[PDB]
């Protein structure tokens, strides 16, 4: 988000940032091996 | 001695093989995007 006013003289300004990272891994593996 | 007796036969020998594979493979990606913008700039004509 950004925000100004401008206009004797004034000056305004607003900012915002905001980030939200996830990251999620899951690796499952299974060996079953007989031999008789 | 069981129940009978062999009269007659054949001698020899058998062999047999079952085998058996099976495979499966799944691939699968599914990916969004939205990007939004919104912005303004308002001032009479001094603003």
């Amino acid at each position: 988000m950004a925000s100004k006013s401008g206009f004797i003289s004034s000056q305004s300004d607003r900012g915002k940032h905001y980030i939200r990272r996830t990251k999620r891994f899951s690796h499952t593996k299974s060996v079953f091996l007989h031999a008789r | 001695y069981g129940t009978h007796y062999l009269q007659s036969g054949s001698l020899g020998g058998e062999y047999r093989v079952l085998f058996y594979v099976d495979s499966e493979k799944l691939k699968q990606n599914d990916f969004n995007s939205v990007e939004e913008k919104k912005c303004k700039s308002s001032g009479w004509h001094k603003f």
